[PDB]
RNA sequence: GAGCCCGGGCUCCGUGAGGGGGGAGAAGUCGUAACAAGGUAACCGUAGGGGAACCUACGGCUCGAUCACCUCCU
RNA sequence: GCCCGAGUGGUGGCCACUAUUAUUGGGCCUAAAGCGGCCGUAGCCGGGCCCGUAAGUCCCUGGCGAAAUCCCACGGCUCAACCG
RNA sequence: AGGUAGUUGGUGGGGUAACGGCCCACCAAGCCGAAGAUCGGUACGGGCCGUGAGAGCGGGAGCCCGGAGAUGGACACUGAGACA
């Protein structure tokens, strides 16, 4: 679980933060 | 003409205070005046809201003097020299409650408000 | 540190009580506690005490009859009007009978019942019943 | 200059006060009286006294600490100093924020907080 | 009894004599006692150790009990015996020993700086000084104009 | 509302007159006159409500134009007349006198006494001040002003007992208030008590200036010199007899 | 010390504590801001009239299936799209498209559609200023336009 | 000395292609992740990698594993 | 058949229940929730013993917090509401 | 989370029914703030009101009391009084 979520949250964050940074 | 009060400036704590009413008649005010040195006397009577007529001097030609016994006169004056407030005023001869002026013999110090009372007399300065 | 030395007296005295030892020892000692035990004895709740004043401290050795149920100090020590007494009457005490809500007063120190008979009040100090 | 002020207090040892003191002119002593402590002397003839009082809260049964600054005009006959009680008169306005004049000073070298 | 400060460990239970007036099987005059004190402060010993040697050699456990009454304003004891003579350090010994030590630390750290623990007691000794300062100011052994710092610690010691 | 308040409501009508409170939506409002508004009583009221002589105000007003009442030994006709306190009011068509006295309670009541006491009206004067022409004058807070006292004080500060010959508009028999004299209390929550003054010792700083008194009962009353009114050395009757 | 400062002058701390900790009641917070009043259209109101854009039927929830009668109505001043649950059996009949339909809530304003219905926050009372429970009974009045 | 206007800046209301997630619907598909040592104990913070569940490294923790083997403790 | 009764019910809001906002009168090992640990500023809170003040605090008096509404009495309207 | 430039104060003066930075000339650099200022939201305020065993919580409706307004916004006369 919290492994999952942390990396899902991180990937969401990055990918989206990539989309914001871009 | 001048509005005020005077509740419409700022708070002593840097708040903005906003007016939450309008004008009140009783609480309006008039503008300052220039009482000139001249040979003629230009007066006007004006009616206050307390219901009392008060004289405004718009010019004058006689002040005149007092000692430390107090023997008054009505005689000629000449140029206003030294006004406390601003030296600009001492050029255009604006009489004030604390003005200083040249009289016939000795300099004399004004000691009355001619913008509500309508009077000009002085007391001699001793060197 | 300590504070409320009284209270740390009282609280022993009660936890002392609840066990059913014979007598107590209270290492820190004072007027407050001294006086309060005095008034306490005056109502009778306790038997006899001796304090020995050591160059360190007063100590009270107190004799336990069995009477006391619960006797506790007040936390912020509230001021209480003589009209508000009845409220503080119903709350803290167990019923109308007991009446040692020990307050501190203009006259000195008293219980609740000794306060009411005079007629005077103030800030609360402790309770006993 | 130097006349009895009443309140059961004595007037300053020296006098030479300007017309914004109740020993001259048309500004006069009247009314209620307080006491408080000098924060600052920095403005000219002007001194901050901040009072401490307690207030009650009915909900919690307890008190609170509140602190009301009051602006006080010091007469040039006497100088205020930090950290001493000062006595205040209730008078008509000097200014936007100055409604008070200092009447009788009890001065002190001591300071807490 | 205890206070586990910067520790979890209960403090020593060392305890005073419950004597309130002094032994008379021990015998010294107000004059003799005063000499003993002055001699020891002349050595370079300090008041705790002065009270220590007097205890171990001359058999007086605390000075207050023996001396007072001889001017019953208060108890007469070592440094109050010293101040009347002018032998007292204007800094209280408490505050002095403290600061004294402190300046020694700094020199170690100077040369050795990779020291957690040694760094961490610098922080633990200053902050006792600070306190000891703070209250004295208000009591008055140290003027209110002072404030504590590591250059104003290296000046008091030298 | 930024002009003058020229109506009064019943609910806004003060209960120191014992008016009826919900009779209508509007009460009779005193005009200015002799004495204070929430210390007075309207002529209308004494007629319509107090003494029943009216049903409608068309009655009362007629009654006051013809002359069933004189106030202060003098005729009236404004049917909005505040009748003063400690006051002389006369019925001339029957020969009645009432004092406008406060009760213990604090409502305004009329207390009936004979015609003889209706020539005298104790004044304690509200202030005393110099005027031009080198005179002083005697004030009151029912307004009534008198001139003459033969230069300077000759008597007391303001706590006076005056004898006013009320039909004659004249002042007679001046008498101070002293530390064994009588006082009637007209203002305060100690009203309707008449007593013997213990002393006049005071703590004057600021507004309060203290005067104590103990009555026949012995109820210690602290009133202002002003709330205190000098009834004299005892002449008119006490309220609640 | 069980939390709180107790002490004469401390109270202010108390006074701010409560308030700080009050805002953990969703309901309280929400009202004191007015989120109840801003979000779930109405502008807060008891009820709202609106024009029946169309009639739609939706499915029931988890253990359930049955065709609930729902309208789509547009509130008129609110100007917001509301899908809605209609009381009664036959009903969907008596409601013509483009009659006025007054709308209310149903079963706590919280958002809670009743157990069966997913969405529906709201209720219908009326068809052309005469209600639905009056139109389930034949006699009482019958509809127009 | 108002309203009024003009040029710019900042903010807010009605409304818009497109875009994010939630509580769901539980008849399609992939896998077996966890819950039994779940069939490689599990979790944990950090880092990389994989379609997914997730795997691995390093450090921690037992809320840890089943006998066995060894060691202590009323 | 039960309730209530010219009412009864629906939606909405507020308060109670909710010691689910803890003053009265809540918790926080594992249920939600202890900061990874310390320091000390502001704050709150403070051992004993004597003396001054009486600021808080209590007691008494006195000025005062309009009427209305509330509570109690008596009186009025047939009764009560309502009013005096 | 820092705000403040008639801005805080001083001297002298104007204007006003009148005190006052109300306004103004000169001089000074204060004034306010974590005991929460400033800014933003929301809101007439009070008597009361609802509820609750109490403590408390919510509320400003008739009515009374005080203030503000009169299509938005400014402006004077006339009068004791209006900026009506």
């Amino acid at each position: 679980m919290r492994w999952k979520w942390i990396k899902k949250r991180i990937r969401r964050l990055k990918r989206q933060r990539k989309k914001e940074r871009g | 003409m001048a509005i005020w009060q005077g509740r419409s400036l700022k708070k002593p704590s840097g708040g903005r205070i906003v007016l939450a009413r309008k004008k009140r008649k009783r609480e309006l005010g008039r503008e300052p005046s220039n009482t000139r040195v001249a040979e003629q006397d230009k007066r006007k009577i004006i009616r206050t809201y307390g219901g009392n007529r008060k004289v405004r001097l718009t010019a004058a030609a006689y002040a005149n003097v007092f000692d430390k016994s107090g023997k008054g006169r009505k005689v000629r004056i000449i140029r206003v020299i030294e006004n406390p407030a601003n030296r600009q005023f001492a050029r255009r001869n604006i009489i004030t409650k604390g003005a200083i002026i040249e009289t016939e013999i000795g300099k004399a110090k004004v000691t009355s408000r001619p913008g509500q009372d309508g009077v000009v007399n002085a007391i001699l300065l001793e060197e | 540190t300590l504070l409320d030395p009284l209270a740390n007296a009282l609280s022993h005295i009660t936890n002392s009580e609840r066990v059913g030892k014979r007598e107590v020892y209270i290492k820190p000692a004072s007027k407050l506690i001294g006086e309060v035990l005095r008034v306490m004895q005056k109502y009778g709740y306790i038997g006899e005490f001796e304090f020995i004043d050591d160059g360190r401290a007063g100590v009270y050795r107190v004799q336990l009859l069995g009477r006391i149920n619960k006797a506790g100090a007040i936390k912020p020590r509230f001021p209480v009007k003589v009209s508000e007494f009845e409220k503080w009457e119903k709350r803290f005490l167990p019923a109308f009978e007991f009446g040692i809500l020990i307050v501190s007063t203009s006259q000195g120190v008293m219980s609740h019942k000794e306060a009411i008979e005079k007629g005077i009040g103030g800030r609360l100090i402790a309770y006993v019943y | 200059m130097m006349r009895d002020i009443g309140l059961r207090v004595q007037p300053p040892a020296e006098k030479c006060d300007d017309p914004k003191c109740p020993w001259h002119g048309n500004l006069k002593i009247h009314g209620r009286v307080f006491e408080g402590i000098v924060v600052s002397d920095k403005p000219r003839k002007t001194v901050t006294v901040e009072r401490q009082y307690y207030f009650y809260l009915n909900k919690y049964e307890r008190y609170e600490l509140r602190r009301s600054k009051i602006h006080a005009h010091n007469p040039p006959c006497i100088n205020a100093k930090v950290g001493d009680k000062v006595l205040i008169a209730e008078t008509r306005p000097l200014s936007k924020t100055k409604h008070f004049v200092v009447v009788a000073v009890l001065e002190r070298a001591e300071e807490r907080r | 009894m205890a206070r586990m400060h910067a520790r979890k460990r209960g403090k020593s239970g060392s305890k005073r004599p419950p004597r309130t007036a002094p032994p008379i099987w021990v015998e010294y005059t107000v004059e003799e006692i005063e000499n003993l004190v002055v001699k020891l402060r002349k050595e370079g010993y300090s008041t705790a150790m002065i009270g220590t040697i007097l205890r171990d050699q001359y058999g007086i456990p605390s000075v207050k009990l023996f001396k007072d009454p001889d001017n019953p304003n208060r108890n007469l004891t070592i440094t109050r015996i010293l101040e009347k003579h002018g032998l007292a350090p204007e800094i209280p010994e408490d505050l002095m020993f403290l600061i004294r030590r402190a300046v020694n630390l700094r020199k170690h750290l100077e040369q050795h700086p990779k020291d957690l623990h040694s760094m961490r007691g610098l922080q633990l000794i200053e902050s006792k000084i600070r306190r000891l300062v703070k209250y004295y100011k208000r009591k008055g052994k140290l003027p209110k104009n002072w404030r504590y710092d590591p250059e104003t610690a290296k000046l008091l010691v030298r | 509302r930024k002009g003058p308040k020229r109506h009064l409501k019943r609910l806004a009508a003060p209960t120191s007159w014992y008016i009826e409170r919900k009779a209508y939506k509007w009460a009779v409002r005193p005009r200015p006159g002799p004495h204070n508004m929430r210390t007075s009583i309207p002529l209308l009221y004494i007629v319509r409500d107090y003494l029943g002589y009216a049903k409608t105000a068309r009655e009362a007003r007629k009654i006051l134009n013809e002359g069933k009442f004189l106030v202060d030994g003098r005729v009236r006709k404004d049917y909005k007349f505040p009748v003063g306190i400690m006051d002389v009011v006369s019925i001339p068509e029957t020969g009645e006198h009432y004092r406008v006295l406060p009760n213990r309670i604090g409502k305004l009541i009329l207390h009936p006494i004979s015609e003889d006491e209706a020539f005298i009206k104790p004044l304690r004067i509200r202030n005393k001040r110099m005027i031009k022409g080198a005179r002083v004058q005697l004030n009151f807070h029912d307004g009534t002003n008198h001139i003459v006292s033969i230069a300077e004080k000759d008597n007391y500060f303001t706590s006076y007992t005056v004898l006013m010959k009320v039909p004659e508009r004249e002042i007679l028999e001046v008498l101070p208030f002293e530390k064994g004299a009588y006082v009637f209390v007209t203002q305060g929550k100690n009203v309707a008590r008449k007593g013997r003054i213990v002393e006049i010792k005071r703590f004057p700083m600021g507004w309060p200036d203290v005067v104590t008194i103990e009555d026949e009962e012995g109820e210690l009353f602290d009133t202002l010199k002003e709330y205190a009114f000098v009834v004299g050395t005892d002449k008119p009757k006490i309220s609640l007899p | 010390g069980k939390k709180a400062p107790n002490g004469e002058f401390a109270g202010r701390k108390l006074k701010l504590k409560r308030k700080k900790f009050r805002w953990s009641d969703i309901r309280y917070k929400r009202r004191v801001l007015r989120l109840k009043e801003k979000s779930d259209p109405l502008e807060g109101a008891p009820q709202a009239r609106g024009i029946v854009l169309e009639k739609i039927a939706v499915e029931a929830k988890q253990p359930n299936s049955g065709m609930r009668k729902a309208v789509r109505v547009q509130l008129i001043k609110n100007g917001k799209v509301v899908t809605a649950f209609c009381p009664g059996d036959g009903a969907i009949k008596f409601i013509d498209e483009h009659d006025e339909v007054i709308i209310e809530g149903i079963g706590g304003p919280k958002g809670g559609s009743m157990g069966d219905i997913p969405g529906i926050r709201y209720k219908v009372v009326k068809v052309n200023r005469v209600s639905l429970k009056e139109l389930v009974k034949g006699r009482k009045e019958k509809p127009r336009r």
